[PDB]
């Protein structure tokens, strides 16, 4: 019935995003509000062509996207975003409700800043 | 025998349940969506006699999605040709089929 | 009589008035925390992309190391007529991985309690 | 199929054996009998989850239902055999012949 | 071959299936009953449906303690029969143990069809699905269905029911 | 480390159950203008520590008409049914947190009337078959208005699962918004428990000892402690259930401590309650259920369907 | 009594204690010390999946801040 | 029995038929089974005593087992294809039980002990609707999965239907165990033409429906159950006597009678393919129950049996209770063969 | 598998009681020590003789409503849909069908013990 | 209009059980089709997003999608905080 093709190994390889699931969800708003075109250019090629081996570079495109907002993330509001993420992860089902200073100070901050 | 008062009326009293490939909740898709779509497709208007033989691709590729045996039979021709390997000595596995592989997100 | 039952019926008032502003306010932090989860999604689908091709290209070798000693084996066939995508049963990915890996694949989200 | 599939097909069947091969008592009968659904409720229910069939999740519950229905007009017949001779023993009902 | 749970509950399921059909006395078939609708629940609860498994175990706990009420009240002898106190139903037993063992043994050191289709084994695991995606239960979702989309299902399920009501008070007027 | 966990669960558990007949025979005595065990240790501190070694140092018998192994098997069951009931529940934290914890508390429970039924069945004497079609009848009567009122209470939590009910109840008690589920869930729990007024299984005036008419010694004792257990267990969920107790993230203890003390409180109301009143004939319980709990249960649940919709107050979690 | 009746409600209240505490004592223990997650649905259960893939050590709960991507 | 449940519960019955009829889910069928037995055992047991309690009760469990094995097949068949249609039955195992449980709920040979003894147990009403009735919501499921059926199994339980239904009839004096042995022999008659022509299936079925409720009704009329006590009719009312001997001659398939019509018909249809050993068969057996309803003939129509003194005072009373589609039923079992081509319209 | 092992504790805990219980004592085992309990005199007939039930029809119709238990259990989910007028509507119908049928089992005499 | 009066006070005075248990369901039958808030309850389940937003490509004729998701255009819950 036919070979399957399939990407090489070093086709798959791409800096990865090592953070956490509390850090992701401190910042998910944000990440949503700033890496929304490469996302969605990304989400649109995977529900078009239904196939995981068509849409790799948007995958590329879109863990460039969130390694640039993380390094300005680091770059301008470091603690604050370390104090929110840390409340977040104290958490057992990980909680917004339970940790609005942090989350108010983070976005004072990077308001101000970016 | 069989009186379409369903299709007579246009009730729809239970043809919302006879496949798995009719508007779930939530838009949870069936395991073999599109198996069952793309033989519902070709069978589609030109009866149970010629969709049996022309439609035989789409629902032998149905039916292995649905039981999977063939996928099955060549997992298992593929182990058993790896364990005579190894007990023979000659196979020499590698780190990540071990668990010691370096995970990735 | 008539006292008992009118007390009755305003704790029964009050509590549903109390229970209407805290259904309602934690219904808008369900959604918060959905929309946090859609964000999120993209590039957990990407990754998650990546990683069942890695699986699936590891196999491919390791069965194309694994099996040439047969006569009639094509290396990498697939069971399928159509040549379309077809998302894999896990018993393809972890088919030759360890039996904790394949315990933590299988039942690792139903036993977590 | 699995060996899981084999071991409740066998269960179904060791049922229907159970329910045509009478001994004396009406009331194992009804006990084969709910046995087999059983059987049934566990095959279509592993059949439903095994592909993701969303809509049909609602099968096996309707299916409970009749079962209850069944299990209730079994038991009732009962109570009338038992009022008429004592005794629920199949042997008893031979008033009727070929 | 990971662990073996699935098929290990199957196996009890068997056994008390056999239990209850050599129909030693409907005391200790109830209790092979009430064996098997556990295992039951627990080969459910491995496959993802934790709601199916407790509902079929909540209601054949019920059924079977009025079952229990029924065979105090009306199938009981002087000596209840166990299953090694008569030599017919320790004889079924047996030859349901064996036929249930020598099933296991064809279908696991060969791959043969007994009645309908060949099996090989390799565990209950290797057809699971690995889909990762949800906030919610799909089982939760399609069963909560019967609601919106199930209204034909729920009529006339509501109707069979208020019927058997009428129709178990008829049947039990006697007269 | 979880078998600690599974440890430091179950013999608390088991001291607390000891040390409850101690309270339960005090509370008696000085409602009854005496005064209750005193004497072995200070203020009667070492009377459950006497009952129990009294009670497994002495010959168990076996009837020679019993069936030996239901015999033996029932107070396993009761035991090991009772103690597992305890693995779900919040407190703040569970054991085993399970998305639908409070239909395994329903499964569980309606198993465990088996074994009274098969000691009764098993002991082959005409008191306790009595005891054993009582427990029948008792179950017949509570159970489907339990599951109803339930599931009516639970309309409101949006979910099963028991720690919900913590958050669902942050800032008022659910008992302000169900009483009247309250207090026939109060009493569904004293049937289930087969407690006075309804305690129609052992019945100590009709039937000396009931179902238990047999048993003696350490089986005897284990029946006892089921009984005990699933008492403190089933006030502790009607505390979780109607009178939830705030909780810290940062100190769990608090929550624990507040916890703990509403299910003392419950539990020496039901210590009260029987203190206080004569019993139940086992089908005036029948009526009780089925003519004046069940058809205000049906109407009350149709009101707590339609509520949430009426006002917008649907809880999250579908 | 009537006070002579409070020893035995002590003895059963701190009984009663111990199960709550020692169990979130326990999982502090075995997760960090920040409150074991629950994971009711299987995306709960891909992140803590995922966090065990990029905690180095195989242990969900060992996080991964800012200073993991350089 | 309260006249507004008895009506209840015959809708019950027919709801659960029609149901069967207009599904195209097979749950929906499943439950219309369920939804008909349990309305169905009550009806049976209307004139409460022994012998109605034991009918109802073989009845239950034979359809109860009927139904177990029809959800088997059903669960089979979704899981070799998830298809929940009613359709040409994708597994073969499956259509084996599937049709084995149809012709459980039907009574056909080898599953045909429990239609006499029900039908002795019950009253004449009961008998009509059990042997009225009763045949459509199968008979239509059959019609509708005719494409997938092995003609192998059904061919050989219809020729046991007609052999054993002709040899059975042929010992009985009881009159409902004669009805129920005729039922038998043409429930094999109507299965023996459903692989060939669903058409012929449903003509038999109707013009047995209409010679059926001929009899039932000329035999609730004349308060006849044996033999001896239908030989009495002819010195209270001879007209009935000579519309039953007509009615009886018409069921034996006498021509110009409208009896003969299905099976000619039939006859015909099996000709068409090749199937030449088969229908003369059928036809040499079906001479059985030509000939006890010969012998009914000479007891009650043909000849004068003796009677009794205190018949006299039966000749100064009239029949309460009238029929109203008795006349058109008699009219519609004896005079209809020459508008035998109307069939095209039944396709 | 900690449910399965939580399980497994309470059994073995349980049966290791019952075994200190029976091996630690002493036994003397003699025939009027074991004979059946009656208040001091020796039964009549025999326990396992049939034992009248009074309430069989509520045993029965037990039966019937617990199944609607089943069917009413998913309301909680039920009450997320979009279309919660349907729902709503059909929730109703089930307890008014359920209502109605207690209501006739009630006025028949259905819910009287037998005498 | 007296004889069903006198049948209330007959009813409360005999059986109120039942006479409550018929109020508390008639109220919830028939309270629910007269309540504004039963609209709201729809909205409210319907702006859960349970699953991903798939995006729209972009032909150049579609003003009222939005091409963020902070853009004007789309829906709107607004009305939803001030509940
Ligand atoms: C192949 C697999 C076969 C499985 C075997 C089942 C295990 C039981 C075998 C040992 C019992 C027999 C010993 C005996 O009778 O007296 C011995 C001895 C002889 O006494 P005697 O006075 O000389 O004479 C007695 C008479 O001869 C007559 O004495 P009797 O009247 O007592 O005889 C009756 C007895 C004799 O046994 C037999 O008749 C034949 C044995 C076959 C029984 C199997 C039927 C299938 C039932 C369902 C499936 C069960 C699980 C099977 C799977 C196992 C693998 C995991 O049968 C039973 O009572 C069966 C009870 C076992 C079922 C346990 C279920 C627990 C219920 C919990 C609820 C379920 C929750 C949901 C899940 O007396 C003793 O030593 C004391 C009693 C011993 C009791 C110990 C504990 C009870 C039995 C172990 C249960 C383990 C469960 C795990
Ligand atoms: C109105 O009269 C009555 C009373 O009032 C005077 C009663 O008390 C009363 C109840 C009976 C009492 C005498 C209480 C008897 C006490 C129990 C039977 C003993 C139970 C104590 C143990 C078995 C519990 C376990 C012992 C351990 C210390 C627990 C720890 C477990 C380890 C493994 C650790 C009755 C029935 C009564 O009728
Ligand atoms: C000609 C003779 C007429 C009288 C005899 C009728 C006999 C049958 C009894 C009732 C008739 C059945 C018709 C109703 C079929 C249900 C489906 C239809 O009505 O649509 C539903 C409309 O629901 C309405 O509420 C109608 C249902 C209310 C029924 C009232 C109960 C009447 C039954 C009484 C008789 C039954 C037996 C006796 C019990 C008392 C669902 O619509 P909707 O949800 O938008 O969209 C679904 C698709 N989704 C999921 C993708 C969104
Ligand atoms: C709270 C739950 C967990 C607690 C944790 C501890 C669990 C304890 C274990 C449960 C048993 C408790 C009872 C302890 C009493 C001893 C019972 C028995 O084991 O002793 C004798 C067992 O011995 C046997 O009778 C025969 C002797 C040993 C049999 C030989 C088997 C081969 C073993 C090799 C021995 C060589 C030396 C061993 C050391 C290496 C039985 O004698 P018997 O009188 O009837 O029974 C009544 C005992 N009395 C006298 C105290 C009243
Ligand atoms: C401000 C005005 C309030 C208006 C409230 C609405 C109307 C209230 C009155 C309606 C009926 C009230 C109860 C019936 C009248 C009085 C009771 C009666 O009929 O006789 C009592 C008698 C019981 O006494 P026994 O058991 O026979 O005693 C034997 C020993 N001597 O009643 C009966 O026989 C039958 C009772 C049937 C109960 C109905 C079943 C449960 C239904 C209620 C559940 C929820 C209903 C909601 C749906 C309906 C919505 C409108
Ligand atoms: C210490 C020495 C150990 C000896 C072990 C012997 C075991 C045995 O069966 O002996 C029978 C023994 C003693 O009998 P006697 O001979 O009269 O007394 C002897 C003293 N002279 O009887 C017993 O005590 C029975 C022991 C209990 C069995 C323990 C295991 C049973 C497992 C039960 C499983 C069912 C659990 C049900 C709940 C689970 C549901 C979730
Ligand atoms: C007896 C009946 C046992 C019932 C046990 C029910 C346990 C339960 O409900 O928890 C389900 C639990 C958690 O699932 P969820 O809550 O849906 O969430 C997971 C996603 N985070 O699922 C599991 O862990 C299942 C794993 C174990 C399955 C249970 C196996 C028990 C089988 C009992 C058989 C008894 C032994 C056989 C002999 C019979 C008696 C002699
Ligand atoms: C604005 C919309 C609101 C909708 C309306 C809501 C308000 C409705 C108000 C009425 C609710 C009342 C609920 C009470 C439920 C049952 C009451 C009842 O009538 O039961 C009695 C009997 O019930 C009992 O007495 C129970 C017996 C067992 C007693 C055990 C001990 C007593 C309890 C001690 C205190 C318990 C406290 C309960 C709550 C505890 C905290 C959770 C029936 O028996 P009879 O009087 O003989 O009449 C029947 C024949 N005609």
């Amino acid at each position: 019935p036919g070979i399957v093709e399939l990407p090489t190994l070093e086709d798959l390889k791409v800096q990865e995003v090592k953070v956490s699931s509390s850090v992701l969800k401190a910042a998910a708003h944000h990440y949503g509000a700033q890496c929304d075109k490469p996302n969605k250019e990304f989400m649109l090629c995977r529900w078009e062509e239904k196939d995981p081996r068509r849409c790799l570079e948007e995958g590329k495109l879109v863990n460039q996207c969130a390694l640039d907002f993380f390094r300005q993330i680091k770059r301008h509001c470091a603690e604050p975003f370390t104090e929110y993420w840390t409340c977040i992860d104290y958490s057992g089902l990980q909680l917004f409700r339970h940790c609005r200073k942090q989350q108010a100070k983070f976005d004072e901050c990077v308001l101000d800043k970016l | 025998p069989f009186f379409d008062v369903q299709k007579r009326l246009g009730l729809d009293l239970d043809r919302w349940m006879t496949i798995q490939s009719a508007e779930q909740p939530h838009k949870i898709p069936g395991r073999c969506h599109a198996f069952e779509k793309e033989w519902i497709e070709c069978a589609h208007g030109i009866g149970g006699i010629r969709a049996e033989k022309e439609c035989k691709i789409e629902f032998d590729d149905f039916v292995e999605c649905l039981l999977r045996q063939k996928t099955m039979k060549r997992l298992s021709a593929i182990k058993r040709q790896r364990d005579k390997l190894i007990k023979e000595g000659k196979y020499t596995p590698p780190p990540h089929h071990l668990g010691k592989e370096d995970p990735r997100p | 009589g008539y006292s008992m039952f009118a007390v009755g019926i305003g704790t029964l008032l009050f509590g549903y008035w109390s229970m209407m502003k805290w259904n309602r306010e934690r219904r808008r932090l369900q959604i918060e925390d959905f929309e946090a989860r859609i964000a999120l999604m993209p590039l957990f689908q990407a990754e998650k992309d990546r990683r069942v091709l890695q699986m699936l290209r590891e196999n491919l070798e390791e069965e194309a190391i694994i099996m040439k000693d047969v006569p009639d084996w094509k290396v990498g066939e697939s069971v399928f007529h159509t040549t379309r995508w077809v998302t894999p049963m896990m018993g393809e990915l972890y088919g030759l991985r360890t039996n904790e890996e394949i315990l933590s694949a299988t039942y690792g989200f139903i036993w977590y309690t | 199929m699995p060996l899981v599939y084999m071991n409740i097909i066998m269960a179904f069947a060791i049922a229907l054996a159970g329910l045509l091969m009478y001994r004396s008592h009406l009331m194992s009968s009804l006990l084969c009998l709910e046995g087999m659904m059983l059987s049934l409720f566990i095959m279509s229910t592993l059949i439903i989850l095994n592909t993701h069939f969303t809509l049909a999740n609602m099968m096996p519950i309707i299916l409970l239902v009749f079962a209850a229905c069944e299990a209730a007009l079994g038991l009732s017949l009962l109570v009338m055999v038992s009022n008429t001779y004592g005794t629920d023993y199949v042997q008893n009902l031979n008033l009727l012949q070929c | 071959m990971t662990m073996y749970i699935a098929f290990i509950l199957s196996t009890i399921f068997v056994i008390g299936f056999v239990g209850f059909s050599s129909k030693p006395s409907p005391i200790y078939g109830g209790l092979g009953l009430i064996v098997s609708g556990g295992v039951g629940c627990g080969i459910v609860l491995n496959f993802g449906g934790s709601f199916l498994g407790l509902m079929v175990f909540l209601i054949y706990l019920g059924g079977m303690l009025v079952v229990f009420g029924y065979t105090t009240a009306m199938a009981t002898e002087m000596y209840p029969e166990v299953w090694v106190s008569n030599k017919t139903v320790f004889g079924a037993f047996v030859s349901g143990l064996m036929m249930e063992f020598c099933m296991v043994y064809y279908a696991l050191k060969e791959e043969e069809v007994e009645i309908i289709f060949k099996f090989n084994g390799l565990g209950d695991w290797v057809i699971y699905d690995t889909g990762d995606s949800g906030f919610f239960s799909e089982e939760a979702m399609g069963i909560a269905a019967l609601y919106s989309y199930g209204t034909w299902l729920v009529i006339v399920t509501g109707w069979s029911l208020l019927i058997g009501v009428v129709v178990i008070m008829e049947i039990t007027r006697g007269n | 480390m979880f078998m600690i966990n599974i440890l430091s669960l179950i013999i608390p558990i088991l001291l607390a159950v000891a040390f409850l007949t101690l309270v339960e025979r005090k509370v008696l005595g000085y409602m009854q203008l005496r005064k209750g065990p005193n004497v072995v240790g200070p203020y009667g501190l070492l009377q459950p520590i006497a009952d129990a070694l009294k009670l497994f140092t002495k010959e168990p018998l076996r009837p020679a008409t019993s069936s030996i192994s239901m015999f033996i098997i029932a107070p396993i069951l009761a035991l090991s049914l009772a103690l597992t009931m305890w693995v779900p529940l919040p407190m703040p934290y569970p054991l085993i947190n399970m998305n639908l914890g409070v239909l395994f508390m329903l499964a569980m429970s309606s198993l465990a009337v088996y074994s009274i039924l098969w000691s009764g069945w098993a002991s082959n004497s005409k008191y306790a078959l009595i005891g054993a079609l009582r427990a029948v009848a008792q179950t017949i009567s509570y159970e489907v208005t339990l599951a109803i009122i339930l599931l009516s209470v639970l309309l409101m939590n949006g979910s099963y699962t028991l720690s919900t009910l913590i958050t669902t109840q942050e800032h008022i008690w659910m008992i302000f918004t169900s009483w009247p589920l309250a207090m026939m869930w109060f009493i569904s729990t004293l049937a289930e428990t087969n407690r006075a007024p309804f305690d129609l299984t052992e019945g100590e005036s009709e039937l000396v000892s009931g179902f238990n008419v047999e048993y003696a010694a350490g089986p005897f004792a284990m029946f006892f402690m089921a009984e005990y257990a699933n008492i403190i267990m089933m006030n502790a969920f009607t505390a979780i259930l109607f009178l939830g107790a705030s909780h810290d993230p940062h100190t769990p203890e608090l929550y624990t401590i507040n916890f703990v003390l509403k299910t003392l409180a419950l539990t020496i109301t039901f210590l009260w309650i029987r203190a206080s009143y004569p019993r139940f004939r086992y089908d005036q319980l029948m009526h009780l259920l089925w003519k004046s709990f069940l058809p205000l249960t049906l109407a009350l649940c149709m009101w707590h369907i339609s509520l949430p919709i009426m006002t917008a107050s649907i809880p999250p979690q579908s | 009594m009537w006070f002579e009746i409070l020893p035995g409600i002590a003895v059963m209240a701190a009984c009663l204690f111990i199960p709550g505490m020692a169990t979130a004592h326990i999982h502090k223990f075995t997760n960090g010390g920040k409150e074991k997650r629950v994971a009711h649905f299987s995306y709960q259960w891909n992140l803590m999946e995922r966090d065990r893939r990029i905690s180095g050590v195989n242990r969900y709960h060992v996080t991964k801040g800012l200073e993991n991507i350089d | 029995m309260n006249p507004i449940i008895y009506t209840t519960l015959i809708m019950t019955v027919m709801s659960g038929t029609m149901l069967v009829m207009i599904s195209s889910h097979w749950l929906l069928i499943w439950i219309g089974f369920e939804m008909n037995l349990l309305a169905m055992i009550p009806v049976l047991m209307k004139n409460f005593n022994p012998r109605a309690t034991e009918a109802a009760t073989k009845y239950f469990l034979t359809q109860a087992t009927a139904s177990m094995m029809l959800m088997m097949a059903i669960i089979i068949n979704l899981l070799y294809s998830g298809q929940w249609t009613i359709t040409k039955m994708f597994n073969p195992v499956a259509m084996t039980m599937m049709t084995m449980a149809l012709a459980m709920k039907l009574g056909l040979s080898p599953f045909h002990f429990w239609v006499p003894e029900v039908t002795q147990g019950i009253s004449l009403q009961a008998g009509l609707l059990l042997l009225t009735w009763q045949k459509l919501a199968p008979l239509s499921v059959l019609c509708q999965i005719s494409q997938s059926i092995n003609p192998n199994l059904m061919l050989t339980m219809a020729m046991l239907s007609i052999l054993i239904g002709g040899w059975g009839g042929l010992n009985q004096t009881q009159l409902r165990k004669i009805m129920a042995y005729s039922s038998i022999a043409h429930m094999g008659w109507m299965t023996a033409v459903l692989p060939y022509n669903t058409t012929m299936t449903i003509l038999n079925l109707l013009i047995y429906i209409t010679m059926t409720l001929a009899m039932f009704m000329l035999l609730i009329h004349s308060s006849a159950t044996t033999t001896l006590s239908l030989s009495h009719t002819w010195n209270k009312m001879p007209v009935i006597t000579s519309l039953m001997m007509v009615t009886l001659l018409s069921m034996g398939g006498l021509p110009p009678l409208s009896g003969f019509m299905p099976k000619w018909m039939i006859i015909q249809e099996m000709t068409k393919n090749e199937s030449i050993i088969m229908p003369t068969l059928m036809a040499m057996t079906a001479l059985l129950n030509l000939y006890f309803y010969m012998r009914l003939a000479y007891s009650s129509s043909l000849t004068m049996f003796p009677s009794t003194n205190n018949m006299k005072m039966k000749w100064q009373f009239e029949h309460t209770k009238q029929m109203k589609l008795l006349p058109t039923m008699i009219v519609l079992s004896t005079l209809v063969l020459p508008m035998t081509p109307a069939l095209s319209s039944l396709n | 598998m900690n449910i399965m092992l939580t399980l497994l504790t309470n059994v073995t805990l349980a049966s290791l009681l019952v075994l200190i219980a029976f091996w630690l004592p002493q036994l003397n085992a003699y025939s009027e020590k074991t004979s059946p309990y009656e208040c001091g005199f020796d039964p009549m007939g025999s326990a396992r003789l049939p034992f009248s039930m009074k309430f069989f029809l509520v045993a029965i119709t037990f039966l019937l409503f617990d199944l609607e238990i089943a069917l009413l259990l998913p309301l909680p989910w039920a009450s997320q849909t979009n279309n919660l007028k349907t729902m709503l509507t059909m929730a109703l119908f089930l307890l008014i069908l359920l209502a109605a049928s207690l209501a006739y089992e009630w006025t028949q005499k259905g819910l009287e013990w037998a005498e | 209009a007296g004889r069903i009066a006198s049948f209330l006070k007959n009813a409360w005075a005999k059986e109120p059980v039942l006479v409550a248990s018929f109020a508390i369901g008639g109220l919830a039958i028939i309270l629910p089709s007269l309540s504004p808030y039963t609209n709201y309850a729809i909205r409210i389940n319907r702006a859960t997003p349970y699953n991903y937003p798939v995006p729209l490509r972009d032909d150049g004729n579609m003003p009222d999608v939005p091409s963020h998701p902070q853009d004007p255009q789309g829906p709107s819950l607004e009305w939803l905080k001030n509940l």
